[PDB]
This record gives structure tokens, C-alpha cells and sequence, in this order.
């Protein structure tokens, strides 16, 4: 029949031409067109095309459009199967029903039932008000679904409009969150709210804007320029990880080598212990093709967490930024690294780690905010973490932060060192004035006390006589080292006691 | 155990217990020895109990070391502790409360919905002195310690942030 | 050999008779008095009571002190094993070595091969600058053991002194910390690195003391007036608590009867909805013998976290406090809520969740600092959660918190209602200005409209037509009826999806 | 910094030019010359190279060598990962120190967290004495790791330098023990010792030299003529076997037929009965490039046992050699093959038995040996046994031995046999002298009771009628009739009951 062709393209409308170009007119795609961009060309199959909302409170029933305010469905990413569900805004406003939640539910308990990722690409108004508590249970149940496929199948949330209420919660424990720059937004209250409530008034750009959210509120984990990059960028991120976890992180050709050398870098921790450099360049000439697909970039910039691949596979890669806060451990730089080890492990990806910790950052903002608890944090994610892990220290490992980085006693299997590395219990001044106290009143001794703790023992050999750094190393043979050692424990494997789940700090 | 250390009213009594199903029978140091007997069981708020034959009704609670007990105009933390519990808790310092100031400071930004005290009114440690319209919820304030209203500067419909001073006292 | 009882003796004596007058000065018990009352009179078993340190730098092997600063070893809490360990202030200042550290893991070993909690009682001055990084290797073995055990063996830690540093990181992970009123304190970074940095300057009990861990940091689970009531107060603990993760929770004898009825109950929700009530009495009167014990008590009082028996076994308690914030739900209220409640289900000890929320508390300060995330947290630990879940709402059950309260999408077993609960997508008012927009002009239709919403939504009879609420139950006879199904539940089993681990927000 | 490399070529130099000439003196390479021959050219990656012993006794501080004694880390054989460590002998004669064994822990410890074997190189002086109970300890944790890893994952001992005390007891746990000829040698307590205490004058050669070892003692598997050969057989060696318990036995190209036909096999059985044949041939002849790695050649040269690989597969062997002692089974030939049985099955091997047994050894020395436990062992290691079971009676399999030898009984898959085969309770003479009584004072009535017993049981065809032998085959097609045999077993797969361990005689 013709007629299906027809209810066919009539669905395909959305909110109509008018809405549509509404939408473009805010720079936003339409639903159908974000996931034409997302998927491989021609490769989408869609689900519940026609399906209708059963409300009938207010006058509800008289506008029955099909789809009921989402697309669903499923389609490939460079061929791998991946799930999705595109919230279409022209519709009812993409307002969340019983209906709308059930469409999102059969792609997710698809996505489980096949170890697939699942793509949301969120931009709704929020909760179909005239439903009552069928809007509530139809969160409920994408949450439990949420939750049920955390660490069982990569969960990727696109935000690309508005996000509203109860809603934010999901993408709130899917394994990412992106924005779109200037399109979108997400808030549990309205700026309306709250004023009424605070007498604070606030745009709702200010409130859960990109940018407050990449860089104030550590939700988001990007701001995409808009939605074709935001879409092309899913699809990198994608071809990284693995579809499920059972599989290990995907394979691909590499046009790389692992034995190349970087002599540049041998020169690139600055030899005056006060000026920085950029750990990202490390990063890079590591990183197999020089690709890192960086997470959080521009929140916690005292830590870099990203992916790179190397002989062509998946590694996550977490590491200290001199450039900021001297490369200190902060609540946030650790909830920010924290999760990322957790997912990367959750996932089979292994870890590389780069050091030049000072110590954490001090403060009565740090105590008071609880680093007691955040900080532990990334220290859990590392202890727990069984994937492989390899270290290399370029420059500063001192204390308590020195142990929480993958140090060997969390069970790292390769704890590299290069030259300019040092570790130990403190700084040699500190150390000093608490081995010697009965020698302050004399700055010649102290002087001298220092200059020695100096010179025995900020540097990696007395860790290495410990056995705590496998090895020190020439700076430029790090790509080489690393890769082999990763190679080398393609097989590891071990276990963690048998428990329900963790208690981590919250 | 069988040997305790009971103490009330800043008094300790060294005491030991022997009991077998009927009641128990409570030794204390002077070579004088009660009979308890009772139908009491934890968690019941009222022990009636028969010590030397003579009916003793009691309020109970609980208390880290034993229990709050009220008789008469009695009403006292009774410690039931071992020993060297006893012994030990002797060397544990004595709680100070903490100061006050004689300032109300606002804790919820709000709007003040009454205010039950006028000024040179004299309160009592804990009693009611404004009402506070947090999120549609009444928040009742209070006296912290006995004392005077010194100044209000607040009254109904007002809407004051935290900390904002709404009393003083002398 | 009377030669033993005399070294046996020495050691008993710690850094000496002066030394330990100097902590009783301080109201401090001793390592060994704190072990005394902890454990069953005469069941203490101690381990490594004549070891030494290894250190020969400076000068450190002249004073080679038995035990090397931690009194290890088990014994029983009521017949029941427990292992345990207390930090000797005394000696070294109970400062933490390699060996220290190594007497620390052996009880914690063994604590895990035979499934039984492990008591720490931290009062350390800190690393044992001397051992360089042997301290912090000292600290790495103890936190990894930590981290293995986490939802394993319950953990308890007890702070009655000094805890700085690294050092922090351990009782951090631990299920529950209990600190001594005056005499303890814990911080990361001390207050003279706090001055030198932040040019701020505060006292230790400012920056890290008992009560700015009780109810400012979220760190610590309650303040004891001082170290006698604290060992009490954590064996009370340690009487709810199972053994390990296998076995369920204890039992024992309860003087209470399952089928008991509170009338008092059926005016506990006051008839203004603008008038609080003490959430706390309702726990008490379902309580067993009404015993409650706390947890956070002086934290986000906005929530009730907090253990009770019915029936004689340890029932975990989640309960909204109207007294505070109106029963609003916020990123403080939800971390501590949502921890308490995966430990319960780590552990297999049940739950019982008390409803009566509004929604979460609106502000700049809310979504800046991350609502999103942390607001989720608790979502995420029901959603886990699969012990048995009974649910009463007393009154309000808005939006998205409405859903976060243990609803029947997160899988809950019981979801009881009182007939004073109004279950909604949000407040008539509110819901009116979003459904009848052309409608605010005439002060009199919105009046009437609201009027409605009132009358037709804010209840909980449409909650029921749904089956979202298993029923509705007269207020007084509520112990009756959540003591009986969770007695239907004590077969509960349910799985969730294979997994490493989650991935939680953080 | 050139420094590193200062240091690294500082190390690598050992107890010095001058030990490592006495070392070389004495035809025996240095530890790292025999690291270097062992691993794929360039594929060795160092661990612990700076390490430094923890001593202070005795002076002992002052000579804190670099690597202390011993050489770790991992490398590659023929690309596949393989885990070594190498004694330094010129190095405090490799005495073994708390920090000795650390070093051999970790890699240990890697070689079974990722799956691949350990290779031994002891030359070593024996304990360090200085260390005390710490050199005890040492041992121990190698011990246990040793133990943890039997059958798990391939633990190859090398011998090549001397091997006193606690420490024979090593190798004497790992699955293979080689020595070299001249230069090695093992025993749990000293010549001198030996004097003192039984009056006995021996040499260390004499007392647990190659030789007394290879064929006296039954503790070496072979005795290689050098250091050079010794490294190059390991690693052919190496190319057999799995690279831990998970994986099946390694696959490689063959330049051979599995439909190969031996004529000249079909007249190895000589006619004359008292005449004896090299079952070593057929074994050639049926491996498949003619490669035939012997295991324990010199020893109970009654039974061989080796390897060997099928369509490039491989395939352990154990077969009756009527060349010595007329093929009997005793106490020794039956400890020799039940521990091959037992490591081919623990990893995956399949076997191939030859078979052409008269009995056990009869003999006082053999009963008050204890041959009825250690004959059983093998029996054991059979009946134990659930890899792929083919056999080939060639000739004699009479009573009890034709059941230990992986007969039908012990549920072979294949039982082959050649038409010169005869299965029976024993021989026709005896046989008549038991079943005959009353018929002995007529010598041709015995006579001929014999001659019928010959003509009617010794053969296969009665075992053929019962099944026992699944079929009689030509000898010139064994090679075909076996190979395709193992091949449709590569999917065999079977249960034994559940248990922690078995209880094998010992
Ligand atoms: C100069 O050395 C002033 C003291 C600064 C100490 C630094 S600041 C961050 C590091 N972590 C820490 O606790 N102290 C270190
Ligand atoms: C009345 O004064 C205005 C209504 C205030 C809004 C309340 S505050 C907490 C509740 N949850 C929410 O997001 N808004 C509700
Ligand atoms: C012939 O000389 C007499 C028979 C000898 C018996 C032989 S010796 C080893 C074989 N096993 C056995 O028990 N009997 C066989």
C-alpha cells in the first residue's frame, strides 16, 4: 500500500514544517536529522513509528501525533550495532509520557539483551505534565534501566536542547554527558523557581548552560560547537569503546609504530622544579596516530582523563596537569579522574597514568568540602581497578597523592620512572624541619639538613631499591615501554572478592 | 558480669548480682543485699518492680551507660557500667556545654510569619520566639538559654537571609 | 619463663608510664584501655605485640619500641569474632611505619579469610617521616585491603585522636566513621600548611574536630562525648551489623510484638501542610523496642538515616525529616542517604524507606554545585538496591523525588500509603500555570483550576489505580503492616546483570 | 640523564670483571648472559635492577649490591610471553635474601596474573645466612607461590651452579628440573655435613651431581652438556607447552602427513618373544617431524616418557621400553611417568601410550619399597586423567599392568592394538599352573594345557570380543589411525566429581 507510505512520511513530520523550522531556527536539528548524522548511512531501523500516547486528562486525547514525541530505534556505527532514541522536540515538546519512556525502554532492554551501546540524544521539554504520575513511573522505569546497564553497556547522553526536572537524571548516570554549546541546557529547577525561591534571577543559559555545566558543575564531559560536530564527535567516541562488557575494547588497523622514540621528549620536564609544562604533550607523542579524545577537558584542568589507542586498542588515560594548580589532586580533579577510572574498568580498558603530583591542594574550602571523601575517591577507583595498569612518574610523587596515583601498592603492574622523577614522604624542606627539630634556631643546619633530604632522597632510586618502580627510564623510549607493557598483559587477569557491589565514598 | 557499678546522684554503688528465675538478688559492699524482682523487659517505658518486697515504679530510657530513671521528682542518668568500665569513665572529662550568643541570627533564608516575644519580655531555654516561612513549612525558633529580649528588629511579612540578626538579649 | 610475663608486661606499658598519663590528660583512653572496652571481657587475642620497626635512617634504630605503634589482634562483641586493630599514641606518636602498616593488614587478612568486621581505632600523629616512602607504602597495603573489604566485612572506623595526611584516606573508605567529641580531629592538609598556602589561619578542632566532621564536611557518621561511650556506642553498632556479606543480618530475642498499634500515629500528619512534624517519632513507634540508631545524625538533617530491628532483626532506615529544609531533597541530603543505603544492600540488611518530600531544594547553588549528579546518587542506590524494600509515604510524594523514594520503579517490594499522601507531578498551583496558560488572565479560572488539581491529584488514590501504591493504610496500623512484609521478603532474591562493577555518578 | 645509564651498565657488571672471569672459569655463563640466551633476541625487559638487600646484621649494610643476587623480569620465546629470573652467582654467591625472593615474587606473582610460564635459573650459593630468619622467609614466599602455581601455569627449573638446602625444595615443586652436566649441582644438606654425621666422604659431584640426579636420584629431567645448549633445549622445550592452564597445548605449521605410512613398522615386533625391539622407533616414527624431546631419558630407562606434536600439535608420549628391564613397571619406572601423566593432563596434553608390559619387577626390594603405592600412582595418574587418551598395544599387556597402562578401564578413548598384541591375566604357563592343578604330575597334560591357554589368550582378539580394544590395526598405519584418533578428541571434554584436591599416594 501507498497509505503506508503515506502514515509513513506523515510521521516523519514531527511537529509539522512549522515547528521544524523553528527548531532550525534555534540552530537545533530536527530528532530524525540527529540521527541521521549519528548512524551509518542508511542503516537506521526505526521502532514504534506510529505508536500513540493513552492519555486523556485534559483534553490530552485530541492531539494523538505519532511517535509520541521520540524517535527509537536502532542502525550501526562503523558497523558495530549501537541502539538510540532521538527526543523530538517539535512534538509535544518531546514532553516525557508513559508512552515516550516505554519507546526509550525497548531500545535500552534491547541494548542489554544484544551488549550494545545506547545513544540519547535528550532535548525535551521535560515531563508531560497532563499525565500525572504516568510521567513520574515513565521516568522511573528509563531509570531503573539506567541503573540495571551501568558498567554492563556504554550509556552515551547527547544533550542537544533543553533538560528539564526529574529528567536530568538519567543522562545523569548514563557514562557520558555532552552538550551543544549554546542549544541546550539541563536543570533539576527552573530559573523561575528559582526566584520565587531565592529571589535570585537567572537566565537559563546561566543556569545549566555548556558552559556552566563543562567547566562549574562537573556534569557535562564536553561542549560541542553544535549539533554536527556534537553528532560527529559521538561517533569518535564510539569507535573507542567496546560494545558491552563482555568483549575487550575494540581493534583497528594503526598507522603507527610501537617502538618510536620521542627525544623531545628527554627535555621536556623544565630543569627549574617551578615551571611548569604541558603533560598534554606527553599525552600526545605517546598516543598511538597523536589521537586523544580528551573527557572533562575544561572542568578539573588540574588532571587530564582521556582515550588514546595504542597498537591500535583503547587506552584511558588519566594524568596530572603542572599548568594548573601545579598539578595538585583536588576534590574535583578527583571525582573528575575517579569515575573515569571506573568506567575505563568497568569497560576492560586499561589505564596508563601520568604523574607529577604535588600533594593535594590545601585549603579550608578542600577540608570543609569534604576531600576526606572525594579525595578518596580516585584513590578507591585505583584500588579497585583491575584492568591493566601501567605508570610512569615524569616528575613529582610526593606522599599520600604519590600513593593514590596507581602507585604499586594499589596494585599497578607497571610503575615506570623517569630520571627527574621523585619520590617521597614530603617535600626535603618539610621533611627536614620534622626530623630536625632541635636544629631550627640554627638556618645553616636546617639549610644543610635540607640540601641533603635533597640529595638522597627526592629522586625515583630509593623507590626503586624498594622495588615500588619496576624500572626508571629514558624519557623518549616511554611510547616504547609502555606499549610492549600493555602488550604483555592483554591476558591479565584477576579477582577482586566476591561482593554484591562496593561502598565507595559518595 | 556479676559485678557492677551503679551510678546515681554523683554516688557510686559498688554492687553484685545473682539471679536465678525468680528475681534477682543485688548485693551492695556494706554486706546488705536487695531482692529485685520484675516483669520488666527492654523497651518497656515503665518498670514496675518489687526491691525488698517494697512496689518501686520507674520511667525508663535508655542511656549509653545505662538508662534515664525517674521516681519521685527524681529524674536521673543511672550508669550501670563493669569496673574497669567504671574505672576508666573516671578518667573521661567533664562535658561543658557550648556558649551562646545573644544574638538570633536567621538559619533559613525566609519570611518571618509571626513573632511570639516582645521586647524586655523575659524567655525560658527553649521557648518559641519566631516562626519562619521556609518552602510553604513553618520553622519555629528558639530561646537557645534562658534570658531577656534585649531588641527585635523584624516583624510579620519580613524577609530576612541568613545570619540577618532578627532578636537581641541582654 | 617468668622472663616472658616480664616482656609481655614491658610492652603492655607503651612509651611509658609518663607518656601515658599525659594522654589520659587529654581525656584519652589508652591504645590498650580503648581495646579493653571494646571487646568481651577477657576475648581479646593479641597479635604482634613484640614487633619492631625496620628503619635504620636517622638514627631511627636506637629506639625499636615493642608493637611499633598498633595494638592488633581479635576478640568477640557479644560471642561474636571481630577484628581489630587500635593505634598506640604513646609510642612514635602511633605514627605509621611499614611495620605498623603490615600489623594493621594482618588482622584485616584475616579478617576477610573468615568473614568478620575489623574495628579501627586511629589516634596517630601520622607517617613516620623517618621510613621515607616505606611509610607510604605502610599506608598503600592497608588502603588496598580496605578497598578489597569494602561491602565484604563491615569496616568501622574510630577516630579518638590525631588522623592526618594520607592517613584520612583510610578511615575514608571504611563504612562509618565515629569521632570523640574534643579529643579527635582529621584533615588531609594540616593548619600550619593551611596559613602558609591560604595565609588563613585555624585551629586543628576548627579545621578538621569532631563537629565540623559531624554535620559541615559530611565525613563523619556521629561525635561520642568522649572515648567510653564511643567504644559503647560502637559495639550497640556492632550488634545490628552482620558478620560479613554472606550471612544475612543477625538475630536475636525482641521483647515487642510485630502486630503492635499506634493511634498516636493517626494525627502525626497535621492538618496545615505548612506545619512540620517530627518525622523521628514515626521511626520510634515502628521501631522494635523503639531503639534507633542513628547515622548522620547532625548532617543533612533534612534526611533520616538510621538502623532499628523489627521483629529482632536489623532493618536499614531512609526517612524525610519536614523539620528541616520542609523534607527537600539536595546534593548534602542525597550523598548521605544514598551511601547508608548501598551499604544496607552490600549487606543484605533490609530496607524501609519514609516518604514525605516535596521536591529537591531549588538554587544557584544547588545546580552549580552539582545536583545533577549528586541528586542522582540516591536515585542510583535504590534503583541498585535488591534487599527487601517496604516504602510508607506519610504525605507528600512530589515529581522526580517522588520517583528517587524507593517508588515501585526502582523495583520496591511495599509501597504503603497513609491517606493524608498526595502523590504528583508537582503542587496543583504550579501544575495549573503549565496546563491552562490562557487561563492566568482570569485570577478565578486559575483559582478553580488549582482548586481541581487539588482535589482530583494531590492524593494517593490515583497512584493506586495505577498499582503504584500497593496500598493505603491507616496511620496506626503501620509497624503491623511493614514488620509483616518484610517477613514475607526475608527469601527476597533478585539479580541484577552481570558486571564488574558500577559506574555510579560521583 | 647519562647518569641513568651510568648506573644501569653499573649493575649490569655484577660481583665485578673479576668474579665474572672465575664465573666464566668455571664454564659457567653470568646470570644475564643467560637471560640473554633465552629470551627472543632482544625481548628481556629488567625489574627491580637497583634493588638492595634490607640487612643490618653482621656488617652487612656495607655491601649493598645493585639487583642483590638475582636477575627478574620478562621476555619473550618465539613471541610468546615467558617470565624469568636468573641467579647471579658473583653476586654474594646469589645467596637468597628477603629481597632475593621479593624479586622472584614479582614476577611470580605477573607470571600468574597474566598466564605465562616462569623459568628458573638457580646458581646460587644457598641461603644468606647474615639475614636469619628473613632468608627463611624468603624461601617460604617462594615456596608458596610455587605451589599456588602447580599446574596453573609452567614452571620450568634450570640448574646451573650449585643448589643447597631449603632451596632444592624450589625446583623440586616446579614441573621440570634440567641440570648441566659438569658445572651444577643440588642436595638438601652439605658433603660436609654428610661427613660429620655419617663418617661419609663424598664430593658435591658425587653427592647431587648432574649425573647421580639424571639417573640415581630421579630428581633431573635431563642433564644438558653446557650452559649453551642447556638454554637453547629450554626453549625448544618451551615451544611445546601452553602458556598456562586455560589454553590448549600451542599450534605451528608441520611440514609432515597425518596420513604418513611406516612399513618397516609392521616387523619392529620381533617373532622370537625373549628378543627385545627399541620401542623408541615406533615413537619416531609416529612423532611427527621425527621430533621427539625425551623427558627423564637416563632414568627408569624402563618407561619412556616426552613430547612430541601431531599435525603440529602437541602430544605427550609414555611408553614401555623392552630394552631394559624387559619392559617391567616398578616403583621407579611408575613414579617417572605418573608425574608426566599428571602435568600433561593438569595442562591440556594430550597422551599417547605404547604399550608392551609383562608385569611389575618382582623382587623383596620392590614389595618393601612400597610398590604397591607408588605403582599405583601411575594407575592413579590415569584414572585421574580427562585429556585426549589414545593407546597401541604393540605387543605384551598382561594382568595388572595392562589395566594401569591408560587401559580401556580408565576410559582411553582409543585402545589400538597391533595384531602381535596379547592382553590377558598372564602368561599361558602360569595361567595353566593355576586354572590345571591336578594335572602337573603329567607334563605333557600341562604341556598341552599351555599350549591351548597360548593359542587361545594370548592375543587381542578376546579382548576385542569384549570391547577393550576398540580395534586391531596394521602397524604401518598407527601414525594415520592415531592422528585423525586425536583429532576428533580436540573438542573432548570431561568431568571429574567436584573436590578441593585428590589424595594420590605419595
Ligand atoms: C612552599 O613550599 C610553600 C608550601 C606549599 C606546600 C605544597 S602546596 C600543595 C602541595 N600539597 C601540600 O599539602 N603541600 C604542598
Ligand atoms: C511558595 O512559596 C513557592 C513554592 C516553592 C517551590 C517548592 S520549594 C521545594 C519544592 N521542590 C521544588 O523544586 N519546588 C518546590
Ligand atoms: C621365566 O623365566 C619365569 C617367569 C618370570 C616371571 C616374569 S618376571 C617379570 C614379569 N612380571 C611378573 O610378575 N612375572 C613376569
Amino acid at each position: 500500500l501507498e497509505q503506508l507510505e503515506d502514515r509513513r512520511a506523515a510521521a516523519r513530520l514531527g511537529g509539522g514544517q512549522k515547528r521544524i523550522d523553528a527548531q532550525h531556527g534555534r540552530g537545533k536539528l530536527t530528532a530524525r536529522e540527529r540521527v541521521d548524522l549519528l548512524l551509518d548511512e542508511g542503516s537506521f531501523e526505526e521502532f514504534d513509528m506510529f505508536v500513540t500516547h493513552r492519555c486523556t486528562d485534559f483534553n490530552m486525547q485530541d492531539q494523538k501525533p505519532a511517535g509520541d514525541g521520540v524517535v527509537t530505534g536502532w542502525g550501526t556505527i562503523n558497523g558495530r550495532v549501537v541502539y538510540v532514541f532521538s527526543q523530538d522536540f517539535t512534538v509535544l515538546g518531546g514532553s516525557v509520557s508513559e508512552t515516550h519512556s516505554k519507546k526509550i525502554c525497548k531500545i535500552m532492554d534491547m541494548a542489554m539483551q544484544n551488549g550494545a551501546p545506547v545513544i540519547g540524544i535528550n532535548d525535551s521539554g521535560g515531563a508531560r505534565i497532563q499525565e500525572g504520575v504516568d510521567s513520574l513511573a515513565g521516568y522511573g522505569e528509563v531509570f531503573q534501566r539506567n541503573i540495571m546497564a551501568s558498567g554492563v553497556v556504554p550509556q552515551i547522553s547527547m544533550i542537544m536542547g533543553p533538560c528539564a526536572g526529574g529528567a536530568v537524571y538519567s543522562p545523569a548516570m548514563t557514562d557520558f554527558i555532552f552538550m551543544v554549546k549554546d542549544s541546550s541546557y539541563m536543570f533539576v529547577t527552573g530559573p523561575d523557581v528559582v526566584k520565587t525561591v531565592t529571589n535570585e534571577q537567572v537566565s537559563a543559559e546561566e543556569l545549566g548552560g555548556a558552559t556552566t555545566h563543562t567547566r562549574k558543575s562537573s556534569v557535562a564531559d564536553a561542549a560541542f560547537e553544535n549539533d554536527v560536530e556534537a553528532l560527529a564527535e559521538v561517533r569518535r567516541l564510539v569507535d573507542f569503546l567496546p560494545l558491552n562488557n563482555r568483549e575487550k575494547p575494540p581493534v583497528r588497523p594503526f598507522f603507527d609504530d610501537p617502538d618510536r622514540i620521542e627525544p623531545s621528549l628527554d627535555t621536556l620536564v623544565p630543569d627549574n622544579p617551578n615551571t611548569p609544562y604541558d603533560m598534554k604533550e606527553l599525552i600526545h607523542k605517546l598516543a598511538d596516530e597523536g589521537d586523544f579524545y580528551e573527557i572533562q577537558e575544561e572542568f578539573a584542568k588540574n588532571i587530564i582523563t582521556g582515550f588514546i589507542r595504542l597498537e591500535g586498542r583503547t587506552v584511558g588515560v588519566v594524568a596530572n596537569q603542572p599548568l594548573v594548580l601545579a598539578g595538585c589532586l583536588d576534590i574535583d580533579s578527583s571525582r573528575k579522574a575517579a569515575r573515569f577510572v571506573r568506567f575505563c574498568d568497568a569497560f576492560e580498558i586499561p589505564l596508563l597514568t601520568l604523574i607529577d603530583v604535588p600533594g593535594f591542594l590545601p585549603g579550608t574550602s578542600q577540608e570543609y568540602g569534604g576531600v576526606i571523601k572525594h579525595g578518596a575517591k580516585l584513590l578507591y577507583a585505583y584500588g579497585e581497578a583491575t584492568v591493566p595498569m601501567v605508570t610512569v612518574i615524569t616528575r613529582k610523587a610526593y606522599g599520600g597523592a604519590y600513593v593514590v596515583m596507581s602507585s604499586k601498592h594499589l596494585r599497578a603492574d607497571f610503575n615506570y620512572a623517569w630520571p627527574t622523577a621523585e619520590v617521597a614522604v614530603m617535600g626535603a624542606k618539610g621533611a627536614t624541619e620534622i626530623i630536625h627539630r632541635g636544629d631550627l634556631g640554627d638556618p645553616e643546619k636546617i639549610a644543610q639538613h635540607t640540601a641533603d633530604y635533597e640529595e638522597r632522597f627526592a629522586n625515583p632510586f630509593v623507590a626503586s631499591e624498594r622495588g615500588f618502580v619496576d624500572e626508571v627510564i629514558q624519557p623518549r623510549s616511554t611510547r616504547k615501554r609502555v606499549a610492549r607493557a600493555f602488550a604483555s598483559l592483554r591476558n591479565k587477569s584477576v579477582q577482586m572478592p566476591w561482593k554484591k557491589h562496593d561502598n565507595i565514598p559518595l | 558480669g556479676t559485678e557492677w557499678v551503679v551510678t546515681l546522684q554523683g554516688a557510686d554503688f559498688p554492687v553484685t548480682i545473682a539471679a536465678d528465675h525468680d528475681g534477682s538478688t543485688v548485693s551492695f559492699d556494706d554486706g546488705s543485699s536487695m531482692r529485685v524482682t520484675s516483669d520488666w523487659t527492654p523497651g518497656d517505658q515503665l518498670a514496675n518492680l518489687m526491691v525488698d518486697g517494697a512496689p518501686l515504679v520507674l520511667k525508663v530510657g535508655k542511656i549509653s551507660g545505662g538508662f534515664r530513671i525517674r521516681t519521685r521528682g527524681a529524674d536521673l542518668k543511672v550508669h550501670v557500667r563493669t569496673p574497669r568500665q567504671a574505672e576508666l569513665a573516671r578518667l573521661m572529662p567533664e562535658k561543658l556545654p557550648p556558649d551562646t550568643s545573644k544574638m538570633l541570627l536567621c538559619p533559613m533564608p525566609g519570611l518571618i510569619v509571626k513573632v511570639d516575644v516582645e521586647v524586655g519580655q523575659e524567655v525560658q531555654e527553649g521557648q518559641a520566639l519566631c516562626t519562619i516561612e521556609a518552602m510553604k513549612m513553618e520553622n519555629i525558633l528558639r530561646a537557645e538559654k534562658k534570658g531577656v529580649v534585649a531588641k527585635i528588629n523584624a516583624s510579620a511579612g519580613n524577609s530576612l537571609a541568613v545570619d540577618d540578626v532578627i532578636m537581641e538579649f541582654e
